[PDB]
Parts: structure tokens; C-alpha cells; sequence
């Protein structure tokens, strides 16, 4: 009886912890924003805007690296071609 | 028996919740931009699209709530100015 | 002696070059405007686009800060008026 | 006389242009966020919408340039790979 009751109290506490984290997530996705103040919404906005600047900068850096890698290979393949060109 | 089977039902469900809690804590960190550094180009594309949607909705909401509270207090002004002219013109 | 003076030619040319120079400035300013609206972006290098991106983002942050300030002031004003119209209502309950 | 009439036609057009230039410079300064301190809440809302739209289009453009350059180089890579396998099939057969 006491083990059942302790087991239930544990389950309610974890249930409430999880529901709270589910609400936090919904807000990070831009949903269920009803409860939030102007200040809380501004705070999220600043966090999102900061993440987006960082994401964009890295996506561009991956594309510059990719492009740099392709130019390199293009040079190798063009001297390989002119070599075969003369050999034939 | 009923108390012992309920007890093991809550302990099973508690274990499930402990998994979902660690799992959602990690997912939230990702949406908060804490793993950007170690993400693939594909993962970045994905997250960019999700965060642009979130920031559009949050910005839009922040504005709607401000407008609504302004709209409310403006009516409350009219309704009180009308309440005061009935009281004056009472006689 | 039916011929334009050298100075009437030099004035005419000068007036024309003035006109052409102004017409190019206006044309340039129209292109600048199009770009600020996110149009006719074809000629721009990535560095020029980045520069626009930074300028626009900077402006948007200033705008939003002032929009929000205006809306908090507007709200605070209404809250102030709502207190003065409640005590006017409550002192008019004396006459009631 | 033709030269005096031409001169005045250009000066007329220069006077129109001077106004157009100053007016479009001012519109540009608005789009650059320079006049936010004299703008109403309604005007700030208007300008936010237009600049939010511009910045989006400018970012899309910036990314396309990159996508396009990359796409071009990938097709180059394949094209050169194909040239070189044809000539490696020329060593193996003739000159065999």
C-alpha cells in the first residue's frame, strides 16, 4: 500500500516534469504561445535570431569549402585531360 | 495484489517518463541551437527551416497580444467615458 | 554674321553634359532603390548582397525596438487614463 | 537660335532631375532606416514589412549564387571524368 503510494507520487512528479518540458518545446517550435508575456516572447526571439545567424554562417562556410574542393578537383582533372590529350 | 500491480504499473510508466525526459531535454537543446557546431549541412537546412517558422510565429504572436491588450484598454476607456456621461446626465 | 558664338556652343554643351550627369545619378539611385527592396539583384556580387543583408537586418532591429516601445508607451498611457476614469466614476457615485 | 533653345531644354530637364534625385535619395534614406526617429507607429509597421521581405529575397539570392556555382562545378567534374575515361579506353585499345 505504501509502496504503491510512493510509486504513484514518483509517477506524478515525473509526469509534471515532462509536461513542463513538452510546453517548453512547443514554445521553441512557435506553438501554444498564449501564456507568454511580451518579455518571454522577445527572449525566445533573441535566441532564435542568434541561432539563425550561426546556422546561416556555417551553411555558407560548408558551401564555400565544397566549392573550393570542387575547383581543386577541376584543376587536377583538367591537367589529367590535357596529358591524355597529348598522349593520344 | 491490486496495490502491488498498480505499484509496478506506476514504476513502469515512471521509467518510460525518465526516458522521454532525457530525450526531450536533448531535443530542446538542439532547437535552442546548442549543437549547431557539430551538425551536417542537411541537419542545418532542417533546423534553419524550423527556426525561421518559430521566429515568424513568435514575433507575430508578440504583436497580436500587444494589439489585443491595447484594444481591450481602449474599449475600457470608451465604456468608462460612457458610464460617466450617464452618471452626469442622470440629472 | 549669322553664326552661334563659341560661348553659346560651350553653354549648350555644358547644359547637355549637366543633364546627362544628373540622368545617370537618377538612374543609379533607382537601381540602388530596387536592390533595397530586394529586386533586380542580378548584377550583385555575394559581398554586395552580404552588405545589404547586414544593413537591412540592422534597420529591422531598430524598427522593431521602436515599434515595441511605442506600443508599451501607448499601453501605459491607457492604464493611466483607466485609473483617472475609475476614480471619476467612483466620485460620481457620490452624486448618484 | 538652336543653341539657346537647346540649352534651355536641357536646363529645364536638369531642374526636374535635381528634384527627382533629392526625392529618391530621401526615399532611399527611409529604406535604410535613417528616418525612423521621425516616423509614426503605422509608418514603422509599413517599413518593417517591406524590409522583412527584402532581406528574405536578398538571402535567397545570395544562396542561389552559391548553389549555381556548385552545380556548375559538379557537372564540370562529371564532364571531365567522362572525357578522361574515353581516352583511357583509347590507350587500352589502339596503342594496344
Amino acid at each position: 500500500l505504501a509502496v504503491e503510494l510512493s510509486s504513484q507520487q514518483e509517477y506524478l512528479k515525473l509526469k509534471e516534469r515532462y509536461d513542463a518540458l513538452q510546453r517548453t518545446q512547443r514554445n521553441l517550435l512557435g506553438e501554444d504561445l498564449g501564456p507568454l508575456s511580451t518579455k518571454e516572447l522577445e527572449s525566445l526571439e533573441r535566441q532564435l535570431d542568434s541561432s539563425l545567424k550561426q546556422i546561416r554562417a556555417l551553411r555558407t562556410q560548408f558551401m564555400l569549402d565544397q566549392l573550393n574542393d570542387l575547383q581543386s578537383k577541376e584543376r587536377m582533372l583538367t591537367e589529367t585531360n590535357k596529358t591524355l590529350r597529348l598522349r593520344l | 495484489s491490486v496495490a502491488e500491480i498498480n505499484a509496478q504499473y506506476y514504476q513502469q510508466e515512471s521509467a518510460k517518463l525518465r526516458q522521454q525526459i532525457i530525450s526531450i531535454q536533448n531535443s530542446n537543446r538542439q532547437l535552442m541551437g546548442e549543437t549547431i557546431g557539430s551538425m551536417s549541412p542537411k541537419e542545418l537546412r532542417n533546423l534553419e527551416g524550423r527556426l525561421e517558422r518559430s521566429i515568424t510565429r513568435i514575433r507575430s504572436k508578440k504583436n497580436e497580444l500587444l494589439f489585443s491588450e491595447i484594444d481591450y484598454m481602449q474599449k475600457r476607456e470608451v465604456d468608462l467615458h460612457n458610464d460617466n456621461q450617464i452618471l452626469r446626465a442622470k440629472i
